């Protein structure tokens, strides 16, 4: 699946995650059904 | 002016308003300039 | 029959959500043949342009070059201009994203062209002088005799 | 092509064409006139740059040697326009440079005249139903004044040259009931002859 | 800047100047044609903005000034130049002449040994054209008659541009440093370069 | 000392060398700037 | 004596203005700076930052490779500090409260002085040309001059100017600016009124803004491993001469083409192994005035004619003033910027404001005026551009620009390959930073 998508968009391999796509991912971690298995960000909520 | 409008109608006086003026004219007598740009566009884009 | 054919419409289902954005700017090399000697030219005696930028009626060098060469902005073109013109703002308040600065509304990258560019074109480039000095040369310029 | 260019010749035709707009019979005539090494006066009802850019596209394609094209804002519904236009068409061909820029009206005696100006039925102001009455001025009466106008210029400036006016007659009146416009209006062209 | 508390007494003005009055105030000013004289009355209501003349006393009573009685005319500068150009221009113009006088006179003698494009002018300013600048910003806001060449004459480079037009006539480089207080030595640097 | 006394040192030039003969010099205007070694003769008093 | 308030109606209703809503604050300039400094300062300050962003960020990284006294600043102005000037002469005569720093802030050099204080912090050269309209190209000339003599190894070249009230009234009075009331009478929209080389060209559109470029020693650029945008093969300013006549335009920029194979223009090219035919593009000043356009054309026509430009191998010319308008001080830099972008992308920008070419320009056969963009792809390269600008009072200038890949040919195959490695890594890190 990963190969299928990023073949269509080869530029995804050479570039940065968009600065507006970073809050989106961190936002998704907060609304996720089962809590995220990792730590996405070091911040005030790091204990949580 | 009300009587004149009554006879002729609404559209006739409004559409009969003047348009042409001697200062808005545009003349293209140059082939020499347009022919040169025309050729180089052919020369570069030649496929068939 | 043909008016009816034109009068009889229908809706073919189209489900589409489109967005606008791009990778960081790249460079396309040109094909050039060069027969040259190496050590001959003194690099200390040469002047080379490292970089450059501009502030003008069309925005920075990136947006101005797009308008000059193309005539229309790309995704990054409208995104940058809307940012420079101050149409879009960035809040760390919840919903965490790009927001319209005027009306205080959240915006994505797609609608930037639709919601802004029409107004951007008008209020960028060449236009009637907008008065930031409370004076209009063409209309009313203060005189004292 | 460089060799064929050296020996190239030209012709000359002076024409005034109205109703020359995009996707029309006259537009195909205009480019073809330009293809024949002519001098063409082209009138456009809409003066907007989208119409202006089209004639530039049409000219830069079909233009030959000796070819000169002229585009102007014009309204065939206005008698003032007709008088003012031909007063411009018939005066001097001179450009005076003084302290300022004055272009004296260009004088070219028309060979061919093409009254293809074709009002269309669009009724936004509610004008509906009165149009066939008004167009009778445009399609005939104002043409008559247009023919009379260029006749004056020709007589005043004294040319024996015959202006050839192609009268855009509608095909075969009376054997069609479905056109509704063309068939009836153009039968008086026999009376105009 | 003061706001008028009650309506000012009417004053006579021309139609062109009075219409202008309306363009600033317009809710606050009132203008009328005088039927007999065709001119206009200008009446400022309450709420208008008025600029009223005052004065100030300042700290600097002394400066180092060119000896009293100096004239560019005595040096031989034509009256037409004196008028058209800023005071700062008269300084660089005469200085350039006397600078040449150290060696050669005729500036075109340089064109004997040298191709004219190899003659350079590097001339610094901290501001330059100061008079011509203060002349516009007063004059325009004051509507006083002031020269049309103002912005040309306020360009700190225009002063030696005037010298190149009037004297040397070189075809070569022109540079005009701004070093604030250091322009002079900064200019030498680039002249050397 | 000749300049100081007489008011001589400032002479605003008519630019004789530029226009010296109306017809050719306007044509020679191009030719001058183009070729390197073209200069002023002294004997005619600085002619172009 | 009383001074009584009145009004005036003026001819110019339109100018080329920085897009509405621009703030130096959005770019991150502190409010204290915005207050204390002229509007023109905000233009050169932000431009300098974005100019650096092309390669490096921290200005003190320059002090790693270079002793600080070898950093130079060459920054041109036609006037500069205009607001701060008009602020004093109003304010003082009006007794209004105005800033005490006025005369410091009206010095056309103080603007980049503010940038050196706030950003780079270099210990080295500062020069500030006045070229009228030509300052930008005149600035590049001296920026080039500072490097070759070892006075400074890194220079910032550029120009900037502002559009205010009394800037307009000076031009309109001088008759040099296009009269808007006449343009509307001819059916001309605001975007279409700046037309270079057009038969109908009515005089220039006034604009505002600023731009700068970073010029460096070729050896340093490789060593620092920054991007190479282009090689400056030459730069020159040129005067004209003695004459009375006011319309008569300066032709002195021809002095660069003098000598043929021995000419500065051709030798500059020849040192890269480039011929006279290899200049495809000239960036004209193209003021859209009736005086400048045909003269600059005749000028460029002649500089090609004597250098042995192959017959009918015309210089394809762009007019950026038709788009951006004419900003006096920052004129030739915007053209300088466009020329670099021309070389790397290959694309030659159109003049879209051209309805018809002036019939007078037919006499020039080495010149071609393009109304539509000619886009050069990977199979269709280009080589060298030329920026030309004519300032007021015989200020004329020429800057020969050459493609970066001409420089990479002097490294030998081993070091050439080594440089591309460094430049590639920088671009990736540069895209990151940006």
């Amino acid at each position: 699946a990963i190969t299928a998508l990023l073949q269509r968009y080869p530029d995804a391999e050479t570039v940065v995650l968009h600065p507006a796509d970073v809050p989106f991912f961190v936002e998704l971690c907060k609304t996720l059904g089962k809590p995220v298995n990792f730590v996405p960000v070091i911040d005030k909520d790091v204990r949580r | 002016i009300d009587l004149v409008t009554a006879e002729l109608g609404s559209d006739w006086p409004r559409l009969v308003a003047p348009t042409f003026d001697a200062r808005k004219a545009v003349v293209f007598d140059d082939r020499w300039a347009s022919a040169r740009e025309d050729l180089v566009k052919l020369w570069l884009a030649e496929e068939x | 029959e043909m008016s009816g054919a034109a009068d009889x419409x229908x809706x073919x289902x189209x489900x589409x959500x489109x967005x606008x954005x791009x990778x960081x700017x790249x460079x396309x090399x040109x094909x050039x043949x060069x027969x040259x000697x190496x050590x001959d030219v003194d690099p200390a005696d040469l002047v080379v342009i490292v970089g450059g930028a501009e502030l003008g009626p069309y925005g920075s060098s990136r947006t101005r070059f797009e308008m000059e060469v193309s005539g229309e902005l790309s995704a990054a073109g409208v995104l940058e201009l809307a940012w420079t013109t101050g149409m879009v703002k960035w809040e760390d308040d919840p919903k965490a994203g790009w927001y319209d600065t005027e009306t205080g509304e959240l915006v994505p990258e797609c609608e930037i062209v639709e919601r802004y560019h029409d107004a951007v074109v008008e209020r960028c480039g060449i236009r009637e002088f907008v008065d930031d000095g409370a004076i209009d040369p063409d209309h009313a310029s203060p005189l004292l005799v | 092509x460089x060799x064929x260019x050296x020996x190239x010749x030209x012709x000359d035709e002076v024409a005034v064409v109205t109703g020359a707009s995009k996707g029309s019979i006259a537009a195909s005539v205009v480019g073809q006139l330009l293809d024949g090494g002519a001098t063409v006066i082209a009138t456009t009802s809409r003066l907007d740059d989208d119409r202006l850019a089209f004639y530039k596209q049409l000219y830069r394609d079909h233009a030959r040697f000796d070819a000169t094209l002229w585009v102007v804002p014009a309204n065939m519904a206005s008698y003032s326009d007709i008088d003012k236009l031909v007063e411009w068409v018939g005066t001097e061909q001179t450009e005076s440079l003084g302290p300022q820029s004055i272009h004296l009206k260009d004088a070219q005696t028309p060979t061919l005249l093409f009254p293809f100006a074709a009002p269309r039925v669009a009724g936004d102001m509610s004008e509906v139903g009165s149009r066939a009455e008004m167009e009778m001025k445009v399609l005939l009466w104002a043409v008559q004044r247009l023919i009379s106008g260029l006749s004056k210029i020709g007589a005043e400036r004294d040319i024996a040259s015959r202006l050839h006016v192609v009268l855009p007659g509608s095909p075969n009146r009376g054997m069609f009931g479905g056109d509704g416009a063309y068939g009836e209006a153009k039968s008086a062209l026999d009376a105009l002859e | 800047s003061v706001f008028l508390d009650k309506d000012f007494t009417f004053v006579v003005s021309s139609e062109a100047d009075a219409r202008a009055f309306v363009q600033f105030d317009p809710e606050h000013t009132v203008a009328r044609p005088l039927p007999d004289s065709s001119d206009w009355e200008v009446t400022r209501k309450a709420g208008t903005e008025i600029r009223v003349p005052r004065k100030t006393k300042l700290s600097r009573t002394v400066g180092a000034q060119i000896p009293t009685g100096f004239d560019p005319t005595v040096w031989g500068i034509s009256p037409d130049m004196a008028s058209s150009i800023d005071r700062v221009a008269l300084w660089n113009i005469v200085a350039t002449v006397d600078a040449f006088l150290s060696s050669g006179f005729t500036p075109t003698e340089l064109m004997r040994w040298v191709h004219p494009s190899q003659v350079a002018s590097t001339q610094g300013t901290g501001m330059g054209g100061m008079t011509s600048m203060q002349t516009m910003y007063h004059g325009n806001l004051l509507g006083r008659a002031k020269p049309n060449d103002i912005l040309q004459e306020v360009l700190p480079n225009v002063v030696a541009a005037h010298v190149m037009q009037s004297y040397v006539g070189g075809y070569g480089a022109m540079v005009h440093p701004v070093g604030a207080c250091a322009t002079a030595a900064v200019s030498v640097e680039e002249g050397v370069d | 000392v000749s300049a100081i006394a007489g008011g001589r040192p400032m002479y605003e030039k008519p630019a004789d060398r530029r226009f010296d003969h109306d017809v050719p010099e306007k044509r020679q205007e191009a030719a001058m700037l183009l070729s390197t070694d073209a200069r002023l003769g002294e004997n005619d008093q600085y002619v172009l | 004596e009383i001074r009584v308030p009145r009004k005036t109606k003026l001819s110019r209703t339109v100018g080329a203005q920085i897009p509405t809503g621009f703030d130096p604050t959005v770019w991150g300039i502190s409010p204290d700076m915005a207050s204390s400094i002229d509007r023109v300062a905000l233009w050169n300050i932000v431009a300098t930052v974005d100019a650096f962003l092309s390669s490096g960020f921290t200005p003190t990284e320059l002090m790693r490779w270079v002793h600080p006294s070898q950093v130079a600043s060459t920054q041109g102005t036609g006037m500069g500090g205009m607001t701060s000037m008009q602020t004093m002469y109003h304010g003082n005569l009006l007794g209004r409260a105005k800033p005490n720093d006025i005369l410091q802030e009206v010095l056309p050099n103080v603007v980049a002085a503010h940038v050196m204080q706030s950003y780079v912090g270099g210990y080295g050269a500062m020069v500030h040309p006045v070229g009228a309209c030509a300052t930008a190209a005149v600035s590049v000339e001296e920026g080039v001059d500072k490097i070759k003599l070892g006075k400074a190894d890194l220079v910032i070249a550029g120009g900037f100017d502002d559009l205010t009230l009394e800037a307009i009234i000076g031009f309109g009075d001088m008759a040099a600016t296009a009269d808007t009331e006449m343009m509307r009478a001819k059916g001309i929209s605001d975007s279409k009124f700046s037309r270079a080389n057009d038969r109908r060209r009515l005089g220039f559109l006034e604009a505002q803004g600023g731009g700068t470029i970073l010029l460096a020693r070729g050896d340093l650029a490789l060593k620092m491993g920054l991007p190479v945008l282009a090689v400056v093969g030459y730069a020159q300013s040129f005067a004209d001469g003695v004459h009375t006549s006011i319309p008569a335009p300066g032709l002195g920029a021809l002095g660069a083409a003098r000598g043929g194979r021995e000419s500065t223009l051709a030798r500059s090219l020849a040192q890269l192994g480039v011929g006279a035919d290899d200049i495809a593009v000239i960036s004209k000043h193209d003021t859209s005035t009736l005086a400048n356009d045909p003269n600059e054309t005749e000028l460029h026509e002649r500089i090609a004619d004597s250098m042995g430009r192959a017959p009918g191998n015309p210089l394809f010319i762009v007019s950026q003033k038709t788009l951006t308008g004419h900003a006096k001080g920052g004129a030739a830099v915007f053209q300088m910027m466009g020329l670099c972008q021309i070389l790397r992308d290959g694309v030659i920008p159109p003049n879209r404001s051209l309805d018809c070419v002036d019939d007078e320009l037919a006499t020039s056969g080495h010149f071609v005026w393009v109304r539509e963009p000619l886009d050069l792809r990977g199979k269709f390269p280009l080589k060298a551009g030329l920026v030309t600008s004519l300032g007021f009072g015989h200020v004329s200038g020429l800057v020969a620009l050459v493609h970066p890949e001409a420089f990479i040919a002097a490294l030998d195959p081993s070091e050439r390959e080594d440089y591309r490695t460094r430049a590639e890594q920088r671009m990736l890190a540069g895209q990151r930073r940006l």
